């Protein structure tokens, strides 16, 4: 989830938030 | 009116101020606040605020803020003015090249206006006493050229150097003899006279006399403000006899190149034999002398008194003074000149030395300050020279002092100069027909 | 009662503290490395369980 | 106020950098939201060295994770101090370096480093006084070695009047877990030279012997490894963010200890470290902490200094401590071993001592070591280069991206001069001078 | 032989100058001299007094 | 203990003793004294 | 003040010196787990010359135990005063020597000396004035013999002005137990002479007379042996540690007892033993300790001091007493066994007192003789070493190793050489 773009990114949740 | 004003540079000059201002300010009984509980004794060494607040005549100096904010947050932050502790914001890293030329170079404005406006305050002024070491990068660089500008700035006001000397052992560095070259060769001609002060022969006295096993820094600076005051007891309370700065400036300098006295003092002793010894004026005059009690680490066996400064406080008579001074003349183990058949001076004062709480002296009646001027501080030199020389033969530690501001003669000049000082000292030492 | 009197205490190896008297220590923390990850205290019991899940 | 930035490359790198956090974070009393929680002043009067203020009294690294691979900012981000980072400070590619050096130097690399300076300049100017460079990285993958390299040249070439200091993982001839090693670390050596105030080699078999040995752990894991680097690390700058009898940062450590612009490999120490079942038999003292930290097995490289000659040496000892005992210990090992230093230097070993210990403990040392024994080191490396490429192996994945074949021959040269220079500096007569001087001037 | 060559590149070799930087408050706060304005540069500009 | 011969060719700075012949004869009774 | 760094080699050397950690912590009142529970104030006085101290107000011993097999290091860390030793203090090897002094002295012993003589250093270097070194072993053995004789050798070569103290034991004709014994036992006498101090010679079969014949035990268990070694080892330094009247150390006694550099054998003795039995019906006094203590019937050697000529004696008391007594009886022995003693020597005693006495017994004594006859000891280990060589019994064992044959035909040649020394110091005339 962190690791990818912003652009590419489906709806996910990222890490501590 | 006589005053005098201090002038801490580095860290330990910081750390010897901070013993010696809580000494002066128990002597004087002014508490950390900086107000008293007629008397006017205190303004050799304390300004007078109209509301009664008492502000030091001192300058702290140093280029790293570590030790400057123990003293802005600990327990004399309320004693001190805040604008006469100066603090730099990168070490001078143990060159002498930073500390004269690249780093040192930016704040001198600075202190010089700070030590102007304090010398305006003086109805009279007696002279500077600079506090430093010749190790450090602050303390070999800033005090060079703080006594260059200093003597550009006042014309022959006089200058004592309290200077810890390197140990001819330990060291806490590497570059300490290219430090003390480089700083021996500026003060040789900018300054007026030069107490040496070394840290093994003062642990040394502490691991014999005072009965404690590990020493501290905190440890040496009682001592050390205990020596200073001692050297001011005869400017704040009067005496018999009374030795002002100028006075044992004329007489422990007989040449142009030779001012570097040797401090010693006595009684150091616990209270377990203080309960034992008698401390009479002939034994605490003894004390001095003896070899094993000098407070640098050299044997005056080796080398010829050229001048004596005696200076005793308390209970203590002419006759028992002089009656001593005889016996030490003729005593064959001590050895003077032939050039000087008086060799002596000395200075009587009535107060007896304080004692603060949690310190490591007894409480005595009498005692005794030496500062002697031998010849047995050529094998100091000698060895000094060895040492930088025995570096300097592969130009190891040159390219910090080289691109940083300086070149590379000064190095061989500065060798140069202190050889023909080792042939000064051999000349004054040789003895007439 | 003079200052700096820890330094030279003759019983200051008599007042001392081993610093690891057991493994449920508050003070021996990440900084202070008295104590590391690697020391398996619960090898034998994760041993015994793997057998049994064998 | 002298900062300190910090650099972390590749997964070596940045698994140090989470367990230095970890451990500093800890020392200063700070939790992994950001905030203090503490029982002492003294612990936020120099907090600006490595943490950046942020709103409602937060505190954030001073630190930029650099990669080529996205795997692992995943896992240092879920780590276990991993929120207490900045997510801008994260700076990573997405084709890995696959253990090349080539791709990290010249394809994937340089078009990392425009990213990369842009964050580095950011968090560089905004400092008050700059204080130096950290990078922690490893000469045996493709992302730490070569544009880890590549960062130093740059940053060499814009900030020239700083300090900048290298933790190199440099690689091991027995824990050797990659074939390729020897190009990366061979290539790696020269932009290390000459573009470097200190750099410190760890070893990753030297760690190993360490645990096993002095701690005797049942499983010396990658966390404890990085446990005793990090412990190296905090103990070199514990005295710019905490005060002390004698104080001595970077700069005053690297004055003393580099006579020589191209001698900066150190070898490092820690010292109290102490195995579950020896602890309540001994007894914490500085004579027992100068004693242990001088030992072979104690080194963090692995370089036995037996087989050479101590150029310099400093310790930096921790804790409410006596002066004269450390200074009579320093003076008594140099006056015992007398062959094992090297005669133009009297006085070798540096003191610096620092009043705050860490955390839970009573007294603690650092030990840093410039030998001639590094050289030993390079030679196995430039021996294992050189079997490889006598007969060509590997070379089409270098020489297919961008490099010609002298490259390899002009940094085998320069590691030949290195090591000619070691040895010429440790079989060097004391007692003379000549062919340089001014053929006794004067008369 | 490393020796001598460090040798003769330390003594063929010059100091570099200082940019000069004076410190105004009791806390270090650097500042460049030059344009500051505590320094007479602008006076010995070549068209000073003639237009 | 040990000098270069580069700083061994460097003379006095004071000049104490009246005359040369007197400065020798002094130095002469030292060494032989020493 | 004077620190004594103690060594173990071999199993027996390991049960020698556990026994004798658990008398003298008795002595000096320390429990099992390491701390002090005593009664005096003399207790902890004189303690730095055996223990280190650590944190907490814990005392470990200042001794190395070294093994080739790991089998003996168990049994003594799991014995009732194992927990006292620091666990570095055990190097232990791997493989064993399997009764081989030359396994023990080139080929497994090469390795482990590395390893032991860090530990000596680290526990050398630590003291502030180093009295010396003291060792226990046998030469029945692998382990304890051959590489026993190197570490006397490198630690002779690293530490030349020091003292040397070794409680040597060496074998019996009749409580043999190793074929090859006679190849270790000869092989490192050479070893022995040219780099110890003092040697004191113990024998098993010595040992079992005395605990059948005075102690009257029915199982005279190695337990009991190594209580009577331990209670004449600690006699030898009872006078560094406690305060008396007239004091004698290591080196005091090894002044007065070694008149030549190759005479430093020496047979002990130890005085106060009385069965169970007999305990109330002996009466504790001088004289009863004075003519116990030179009874032939006492020795701790193979050795008969009748068949020779006693050189030197020693004689270390402890307990409070009169100086007269003790004078007048040392007195009388030498008058009265005239023809027991050399001539060439006058006042061929030396006498030490010590104030306190050994836990629960009032007086006690020790006794260190140089006599001639522990020279037919050699004689018979020289004559049976030479009954196997001229058959080369066992060789491909010592040779296949990597010794050469010269090293018996010199150690022979060595040893009797010193036993002819020996008969020369026998016969010697008053004048000449
Ligand atoms: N007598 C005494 N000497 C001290 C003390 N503190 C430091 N020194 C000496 O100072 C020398 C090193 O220089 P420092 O004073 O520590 O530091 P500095 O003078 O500011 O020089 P830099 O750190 O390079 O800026 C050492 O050789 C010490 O002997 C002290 O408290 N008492
Ligand atoms: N000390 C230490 N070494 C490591 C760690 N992770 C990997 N290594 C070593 O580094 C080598 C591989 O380098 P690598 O981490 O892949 O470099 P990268 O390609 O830049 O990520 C291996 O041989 C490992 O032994 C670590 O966390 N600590
Ligand atoms: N006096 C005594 N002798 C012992 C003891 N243990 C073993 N021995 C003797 O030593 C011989 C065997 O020694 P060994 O174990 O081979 O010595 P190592 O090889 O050095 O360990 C046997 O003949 C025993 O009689 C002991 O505790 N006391
Ligand atoms: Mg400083």
């Amino acid at each position: 989830s962190f690791s990818t773009p912003v652009p590419l990114s489906l709806g996910k949740l990222l890490p501590y938030e | 009116m006589r005053e005098c004003i201090s002038i801490h540079v580095g860290q330990a000059g910081v750390q010897i101020g901070n013993a010696c201002w809580e000494l002066y300010c128990l002597e004087h009984g002014i508490q950390p606040d900086g107000q008293m509980p007629g008397d006017d004794s205190f303004n050799t060494f304390f300004s007078e605020t109209g509301a009664g607040k008492h502000v030091p005549r001192a300058v702290f100096v140093d280029l790293e803020p570590t030790v400057i904010d123990e003293v802005r947050t600990g327990t004399y932050r309320q004693l001190f003015h805040p604008e006469q502790l100066i603090t730099g914001k990168e070490d001078a890293a143990n060159n002498y090249a930073r500390g004269h030329y690249t780093i040192g170079k930016e704040i001198i404005d600075l202190v010089l206006d700070r030590i102007r406006k304090l010398a305006d305050q003086c109805t009279g002024l007696q002279g500077f006493l600079v506090f430093h070491s010749f190790g450090g990068g602050t303390g070999s660089g800033f005090t060079s050229l703080l006594m260059e500008r200093l003597s550009v700035d006042y014309g022959k006001k006089s200058k004592l150097e309290f200077s810890i000397y390197p140990a001819p052992q330990v060291s806490t560095a590497v570059v300490e003899p290219y430090n003390s070259i480089l700083t021996t060769h500026t003060t040789l001609e900018h300054s007026d006279c030069a107490f040496m002060v070394d840290n093994e022969a003062i642990y040394d006295i502490c691991r014999r006399n005072l009965d404690i096993e590990r020493p501290t820094y905190t440890n040496l600076n009682r001592l050390i403000g205990q020596i200073v005051s001692s050297i001011t007891a005869s400017l704040r309370f009067d005496g018999a006899l009374n030795v002002d700065l100028t006075e044992f400036q004329t007489n422990l300098v007989p040449y142009p190149r030779i001012h570097f006295p040797l401090a010693t003092y006595a009684p150091v002793i616990s209270a377990e034999k203080a309960y034992h010894e008698q401390l009479s004026v002939a034994e605490i005059t003894n004390a001095c002398f003896e070899p094993a009690n000098q407070m640098v680490k050299c044997d005056p066996r080796h080398g010829k008194y050229m001048a004596c400064c005696l200076l005793y406080r308390g209970d203590v008579v002419p006759k028992d003074v002089n009656a001593a001074i005889a016996t030490i003349k003729t005593k064959r183990t001590i050895q003077f000149v032939d050039w000087c058949p008086t060799g002596f001076k000395v200075g009587i004062n009535y107060q007896p030395p304080t004692v603060v709480p949690g310190g490591d002296l007894a409480k005595v009646q009498r005692a005794v300050c030496m500062l002697s001027n031998t010849t047995a501080i050529a094998e100091a030199w000698a060895r000094l020279d060895h040492k930088f020389d025995l570096m300097y033969a592969k130009r190891a530690f040159v390219h910090w002092y080289v691109g940083e501001g300086m070149e590379e003669g000064e190095f061989s000049e500065a060798r140069e100069d202190m050889a023909a000082l080792e042939k000064d000292y051999e000349e004054v030492g040789v003895d007439s027909v | 009662t003079r200052r700096e009197f820890d330094l030279s205490d003759p019983l200051a190896l008599k007042k001392d503290l081993p610093a690891r008297q057991s493994d449920n220590d508050v003070r021996n923390t990440i900084s202070g490395m008295q104590k590391f990850m690697g020391e398996d205290l619960n090898f034998h019991e994760r041993k015994k369980f793997q057998e049994e899940q064998n | 106020m002298r900062e300190i930035v910090h650099l972390q490359a590749g997964q070596c790198g940045n698994q140090i950098g989470a367990k230095f956090w970890e451990v500093i974070s800890d020392e200063h009393g700070i939790d992994p939201t950001g905030t203090y929680h503490g029982d002492s002043d003294l612990q936020l009067e120099r907090i600006n060295v490595y943490y950046n203020e942020a709103t409602g009294g937060k505190y954030v690294p001073r630190a930029v994770l650099v990669d080529l691979e996205p795997g692992t900012m995943d896992s240092v981000r879920s780590g276990p101090f991993g929120q207490i980072f900045r997510p801008d400070n994260f700076v990573f590619g997405q084709s890995g370096a696959g253990n090349n050096w080539a791709k990290g130097h010249y394809t994937e690399g340089a078009e990392l480093v425009d990213s990369v300076l842009d964050v580095v300049r950011k968090e560089a100017e905004s400092c008050d006084c700059l204080q130096g460079f950290q990078l922690t990285h490893s000469l045996g993958g493709g992302t730490g070695s070569g544009m880890g390299t590549l960062l130093i040249s740059k940053i060499r070439e814009e900030y020239p009047d700083r300090i900048m200091n290298t933790f190199s993982v440099v690689p091991s001839p027995k824990v050797s877990d990659t074939v390729v090693e020897p190009y990366n670390a061979t290539l790696s050596v020269h932009q290390l030279v000459e573009n470097t105030d200190e750099t410190y080699c760890i070893d990753n078999e030297a760690l190993y012997d360490i645990c096993f040995r002095t701690l005797k752990l049942t499983t010396p894991t990658y966390g404890d490894l990085n446990h005793l680097v990090s412990a190296t690390m905090s103990g070199v700058t514990t005295c710019l963010r905490f005060p002390g009898q004698l104080n001595a940062d970077l700069r005053k450590l690297a004055v003393n200890m580099v006579p020589f612009p191209r001698l900066h490999f150190f070898m490092p120490g820690f010292a109290p470290l102490t195995s579950r079942g020896s602890q309540q038999y001994r007894a914490l003292t500085v004579p027992e902490l100068t004693q242990q930290m001088f030992d072979a097995k104690n080194m963090m490289a692995a370089c036995d200094p037996r087989h050479g000659r101590y150029l310099t040496v400093a310790a930096v000892f921790r804790g409410r401590m006596s002066m004269k005992e450390v200074d009579e210990q320093m003076l008594n090992v140099q006056n015992k071993n007398s062959s094992y230093f090297v005669e133009w230097i009297p006085n070798n070993v540096k003191t610096a001592v620092c009043d705050i210990p860490p955390r839970g403990l009573k007294m603690s040392a650092t030990f840093i070591g410039n030998s001639t024994a590094i050289q030993e080191l390079f030679k196995r490396i430039s021996e294992q280069f050189t079997a490889m490429f006598r007969r060509k192996a590997f070379l089409h994945w270098y020489t297919g991206e961008g490099m010609d074949e002298m490259e390899f021959t002009e940094a085998e040269s320069n590691m030949n001069d290195l090591v000619s220079e070691y040895q010429q500096y440790q079989d060097a007569t004391a007692e003379e001078e000549g062919e340089f001087e001014e053929e006794a001037e004067e008369e | 032989n490393f020796i001598n060559t460090n040798a003769a590149d330390i003594i063929m070799g010059v100091a570099k100058k200082p940019k000069p930087i004076y410190v105004d408050k009791r806390t270090g706060d650097k500042h460049d001299l030059e344009p500051s304005g505590l320094v007479p540069k602008y006076i010995n500009k070549k068209d000073y007094g003639v237009t | 203990l040990w000098h270069m011969p580069h700083f061994q060719k460097v003379g006095r700075h004071l000049d104490t003793f009246p005359t040369e012949a007197d400065r020798q004869r002094a130095l002469k009774a030292h060494r032989e004294e020493c």
